[PDB]
């Protein structure tokens, strides 16, 4: 074909986009072969049910409140003491370049 | 588990005048301050060679309509450099001038203007323009606990008479509202 | 008369109410049943084990069936 | 050798000078903060690692070696941080703050409510 | 502005390397090679087929598990399925639906008045999920596009029963739905 | 609640009960391209140039001998 | 100083008005409220599950990303686990959705720079996608398929195999696409260093997603906070040089091919087991049961009239959308009904974006930039 010369369309790796029916949708939607049984539970549960130690949930400690004065103030003030290292640590991320092809020959992912 | 380093070097470093509350829970780290030094707290953030924040994400307000101060004015705002977000979070009353933060964070000007007319809370230096979101002059600040859901004049309808108007709510099919609490 | 009345408005096709009453009823054989139709899901009408010990028909609740008891 | 080539985001821009400026900008805010406030809090931290990276800087003296025993982004980006902290410093001492009066209260929350892993956290760099 | 100078001096002194280098991008640019392969790529979709699904005589592909214009389903004895348990009332998002019962004669309960004003009733699906009995159900119909308001505002039951013409088709999607629902 | 439901037959214990089919086959498909990859097979300089100035001449030379049939 | 206006290719209801010079905009300001609707207060008067569709309406093109969010936000704020299978297809769906997206942002940015061809390829293959989705559950777009506590139905048999096809297939497409446009001396003359955005600037005004991370500043939250199974599904992440509009056409045409390979990576990961929860108290049973069993007819009958209660605390939650930071702040209490959700499109930051960053050009580039900013009114002004 004339145009075949360069682009997408001269390479062995290139697919088209017209899906044929038999090659796309062999199987409908509704009647498939097969009898799907999605899962729902687990063992343990199904025959052990025990819903606090599974509820977790509204299970969690209570809210903790403190106040402070001018004394714990000054003292948490003198006690305090910061160092060379651990201020906070910094997230440091650069650009590299990479080329296209590379990962997996350019295929897996 | 995310960022007590950069909310706990924060803390041990202010100036301790101008902090009301501290919150170090799991869902969000939170500075409560008064609203007197806010700008001098949120100016002190996004300079420090450490705690540099740079970026304000939302600036949203609360209504909380039992308590002496009503609303409830939030900044969302994280640290691209350091990883870490924090949420300096300041009450406010009816009017009341809240200070701006337009000068450090260009990007409030639309969302306090936002707050503006969907609440009402005021903001004393520039980002106060007009309203936003609500079309045009508009009676209350719809989204405080006392506008209705339906609006007080919402029909707006054409007239051969002479073009189109407005004219209060005769809707049909009211608004039902369920109840589905549950007493324990 | 009255329901099929204020909700249907045709009346020249028999109305839900007719059309269950000319089904007869079942005549099982036991002292307690099951409704649902054939199958279990796909068909709703959640289990609704009705009693059997009146000489009468008993109604399912849903999509009323009346069993009846067979013998003695 | 190896000059640079960019630094890589489009603000900033390289400068062969990275470790003059640096000594100058850290002299000159150890200078400040050593003078001028209190000796509290914000002081002793920024004199602290101020004086700390001036240190380093000087004792390593080539770009490449400073940024990586400093152990930060840049060179310019540690220049902006080092101007934007001494203008904080000005700004700070124009409307000094320092010392809580009396009568103050700071309520210190903290409730360890689980969340799942899931959930978007920040995960702290390593 | 001096960088810019100083950037646009470099980037020329490395594409300019050899002659061949210049000689090349210079008939490149002058000979609209791209344009060329733009053209050609463009000329094969001509020459190649089309799409164009030709609505009115072969429409699009769907899927058992669609959403459109609502039904009321009953059981194989001609009995209704709805009960009035007001669960999908209560979950409408839109509160599209109006449903109002009473005991009836015979002593079951049925509803007196349902109806679903189409338009408010946007089309989520939540129905079909509240409904303990699977009365109301989305069949895979489309095609309803009356020219007058009030036929959205789908009548009191009425024209819901007459989604009983579509019973064949939607029970069809029911089965392939029962595994994995 | 489950273990007819999920599977009734003939199973002793409540592991090795259902039978699921949701997901893939038994490898991945393929492995599958996702990098760009246009070849540049025309003629790149010399060939284009070289047509075009030989046509020109070779045009030119045609033009000429049928201006002279014309006159 | 003329003062023009400009209310316009369908790409959104917007009113731009332009104090001008000659043919240059020295000030382009946005007026917005032209599509409003008040979701927040709607959701107030609403509840969890049936504000689901809400989040599903706002950013009407990247349909399901909003969802996610959302239902991140919620079970971060319940404490409400999520099985393997969940996580993997709710991750497989999110990539399918940042390709429709970039698909439509792309080509309707190449439609209003003139190109028309790429933009009917590109809605071929929208088709294909959104085929996808109304097969899984639902219609074409606004599929209500992320709830709280994983999805809603399980998806059927063959859609694997049709992944793999419309994979390949795509590959292939985003590879014509590419060459037909990239290399275009007229769009690169045209796109090429309109609407430069210095990363000081772009954080300042606050951009996120593809925008912050066309000039220089590598940050996407998928890396820096990855909220779901992104660990497993290594990918690339590309990064722009110079901040302008060749730089974030690129960048999207690299994130599609990044999203390629994770749509792939699930399909041969994608551990089969269950969905959805384990308690019948946050998910709702399904029919057998419900049907069959008797606690969970009340279960459902509960969840489906009241819904789950969520403690009192009040917590942020974002996901890296299509656009940007898509932001969901909750302040619930008690009660099944959330108490002040707001949200946090990244339309606000893009708008003034376009203020401050539309100066000094033309008002071809003033589309273009609009173009390259990718707006949704629908979530700019929900
Ligand atoms: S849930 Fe089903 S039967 Fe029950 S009231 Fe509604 S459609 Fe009617
Ligand atoms: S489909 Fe949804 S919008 Fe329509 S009434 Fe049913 S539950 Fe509500
Ligand atoms: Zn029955």
């Amino acid at each position: 074909k004339p145009w075949e010369i360069t682009g997408p369309c001269a390479d062995p790796e290139y697919r088209s986009a017209v899906p044929l029916a038999t090659e796309y949708r062999l199987q409908c939607p509704a009647t498939t072969k097969e009898k799907p049984c999605i899962p729902n539970s687990l063992p343990e549960t199904v025959y052990d049910i025990k819903y606090f130690s599974r509820d977790q949930r509204r299970n969690r400690p209570p809210i903790r409140r403190t106040v402070l004065k001018k004394a714990d103030v000054e003292k948490l003030a003198k006690e305090q003491t910061f160092a060379v290292s651990d201020f906070p640590p910094v997230y440091l991320n650069s650009a590299v370049e990479e080329d296209i092809n590379a990962i997996g020959g350019g295929y897996q992912g | 588990m995310d960022n007590q380093s950069i909310f706990k070097y924060s803390w041990e470093t202010l100036p301790k005048k101008w902090v009301k509350k501290m919150e170090r829970s799991e869902h969000g780290n939170r500075f409560d301050t008064k609203t007197d030094y806010l700008f001098q707290l949120l100016c002190f953030l996004k300079l420090h060679t450490y705690t540099r924040v740079q970026v304000l994400i939302d600036i949203c307000g609360v209504d909380y309509p039992s308590r002496k101060r009503r609303f409830e004015v939030v900044y969302n705002l994280l640290s691209t450099r350091y990883n870490s977000r924090i949420r300096v979070q300041t009450s406010a009353d009816e009017v009341t001038r809240i200070s701006s933060v337009v000068s450090l964070f260009p990007s409030a000007g639309w969302w306090e203007r936002e707050v503006w007319d969907m609440f009402g809370v005021s903001s004393i230096n520039h980002p106060d323009l007009r309203r936003i979101l609500t079309d045009y002059g508009f009676e209350g600040h719809p989204l405080r606990k006392d506008f209705p859901l339906s609006g007080y004049v919402e029909v707006r309808y054409d007239d051969p008479e002479k073009r189109v108007v407005s004219e209060p709510i005769e809707m049909t099919q009211e608004f039902r509202y369920f109840d589905f609490a549950s007493p324990w | 008369s009255n329901h099929t009345a204020k909700w249907m408005q045709d009346t020249s096709k028999k109305s839900p109410m007719e059309l269950i009453n000319e089904v007869p009823p079942i005549k099982v054989e036991g002292r307690i049943v099951a409704c649902e139709g054939d199958t279990n899901p796909a068909l709703g009408h959640p289990i609704e084990f009705i009693c059997l010990d009146l000489p009468e028909p008993a109604v399912c609740k849903y999509c009323g069936l009346r069993y009846v008891q067979d013998h003695h | 050798a190896k000059v640079k080539a960019s630094t890589g985001i489009v603000g900033l821009e390289v400068v062969p000078n990275a470790r003059e400026v640096l000594i100058g900008l850290y002299s000159k805010t150890l200078k400040e903060i050593q003078k001028v406030p209190e000796d509290e809090g914000y002081r002793k931290a920024v004199e602290s690692f101020t004086k700390h990276r001036l240190s380093v800087c000087k004792e390593e003296e080539d770009w490449e070696a400073i940024e990586k025993r400093l152990g930060c982004g840049q060179v310019e980006e540690l220049i902006e941080e080092a101007q934007d902290e001494l203008k904080l410093i000005s700004y700070m001492i124009e409307w000094d703050p320092w010392g809580v009066p009396d009568d103050y209260e700071c309520e210190v929350i903290e409730n360890d409510a689980p969340v799942p892993k899931h959930v978007p956290l920040h995960r702290p760099p390593p | 502005t001096k960088l810019e100078d100083e950037q646009r001096e470099q980037l020329a002194k490395e594409i300019s390397k050899d002659w061949s280098s210049v000689f090349e991008r210079s008939i490149n640019t002058l000979f609209l090679t791209e344009m060329v392969r733009g053209l050609m790529l463009t000329l094969k979709y001509f020459f190649e087929t089309k799409v164009t699904i030709n609505y009115p005589f072969e429409k699009g592909p769907l899927s058992p598990r669609f959403r459109g214009e609502h039904a009321l389903r009953r059981y194989p004895t001609g009995e209704e399925r709805c009960i009035a348990c007001k669960l999908c009332e209560a979950i409408c998002p839109a509160q599209a639906i109006t449903i109002e019962a009473e005991e009836r004669e015979d002593g079951s309960r049925r509803t007196t008045r349902y109806d679903i004003d189409m338009t408010k009733c946007i089309y989520c699906g939540f129905c079909q999920e509240a409904c303990p009995v699977d009365a109301i159900v989305e069949g895979p119909n489309f095609e309803f596009a009356t020219e007058t308001h009030e036929e959205l505002l789908y009548d009191k039951e009425k024209l819901l029963e007459n989604g009983d013409r579509w019973e064949t088709e939607i029970a069809e999607n029911l089965r392939s739905e029962s595994l994995y629902r | 609640t489950e273990a007819y439901i999920r599977n009734k037959p003939g199973m002793v214990s409540v592991k090795d009960m259902p039978v699921l089919q949701d997901g893939p086959p038994p490898g991945g498909f393929a492995p599958v391209r996702f990098a760009r990859r246009i070849p540049n097979k025309g003629p790149s300089a010399v060939a284009i140039f070289l047509a075009a100035f030989g046509t020109f001449s070779w045009g030119m030379y045609q033009v000429g001998q049928g201006n002279k049939i014309r006159r | 100083n003329f003062t023009s206006n400009f209310g316009p290719a369908a790409h959104g209801v917007l009113r731009s008005v332009l104090e001008m010079n000659g043919e240059v905009v020295e000030r382009a300001e946005p007026h917005i409220g032209l599509l409003h609707r008040g979701t927040e207060k709607l959701i107030e008067y609403k509840t969890y599950l049936q504000a689901l569709p809400y989040f599903d309406r706002l950013d009407y093109v990247s349909t399901m990303a909003q969802e996610h969010a959302y239902s991140l936000a919620v079970e971060r704020l319940l404490n409400c686990e999520v099985p393997l299978r969940a996580q993997y297809i709710r991750v497989l769906f999110c990539e399918i959705t940042r390709i429709l997206n970039h698909l439509l942002a792309l080509t309707t940015h190449a439609m209003d720079v003139g190109a028309s061809t790429p933009s009917l390829w590109a809605f071929e293959e929208r088709e294909k996608l959104l085929e996808f989705y109304e097969r899984v559950s639902g219609a074409r777009m606004h599929a209500s398929f992320i709830r709280p506590g994983g999805v809603a139905q399980d998806l059927p048999l063959g859609l694997c195999r049709d992944i793999d096809s419309f994979t390949q297939q795509f590959a292939s497409r985003i590879d014509e696409l590419e060459e037909m446009l990239t290399g275009n001396r007229i769009w690169k003359q045209r796109l090429v260093d309109i609407g430069t955005v210095t990363a000081q600037q772009a954080k300042d005004w606050g951009f996120s997603g593809v925008m912050l991370r066309g000039p220089g500043v590598c940050w996407d939250l998928r890396r820096a906070a990855p909220y779901d199974v992104y660990d497993q599904l290594d990918f690339d992440v590309p990064v722009g040089t110079r901040g302008d509009c060749y730089d974030r056409y690129c960048i999207r045409i690299e994130e599609m091919r990044q999203s390629m390979r994770i749509i792939w990576q699930c399909p041969n990961k994608i551990p089969s087991g269950m969905i959805k929860a384990d308690d019948r108290k946050l998910c709702p049973p399904s029919r057998c049961r419900m049907k069959l069993s008797m606690e969970s007819s009340i279960h459902h009958f509960e969840l489906y009239t009241e819904g789950f209660s969520v403690p009192a605390p009040s917590t942020y939650t974002a996901v890296e959308a299509p656009k940007g930071e898509f932001g969901v702040f909750l302040v619930s209490n008690g009660s099944n009904r959330p108490y002040r959700c707001k949200i946090r499109a990244p339309g606000f930051a893009h708008l003034q974006g376009l203020d401050f960053m539309s100066k000094h050009h033309m008002l071809a580039d003033v589309v273009t930039i609009i173009g390259t900013q990718d707006i949704v009114s629908g979530e700019v002004d929900r």
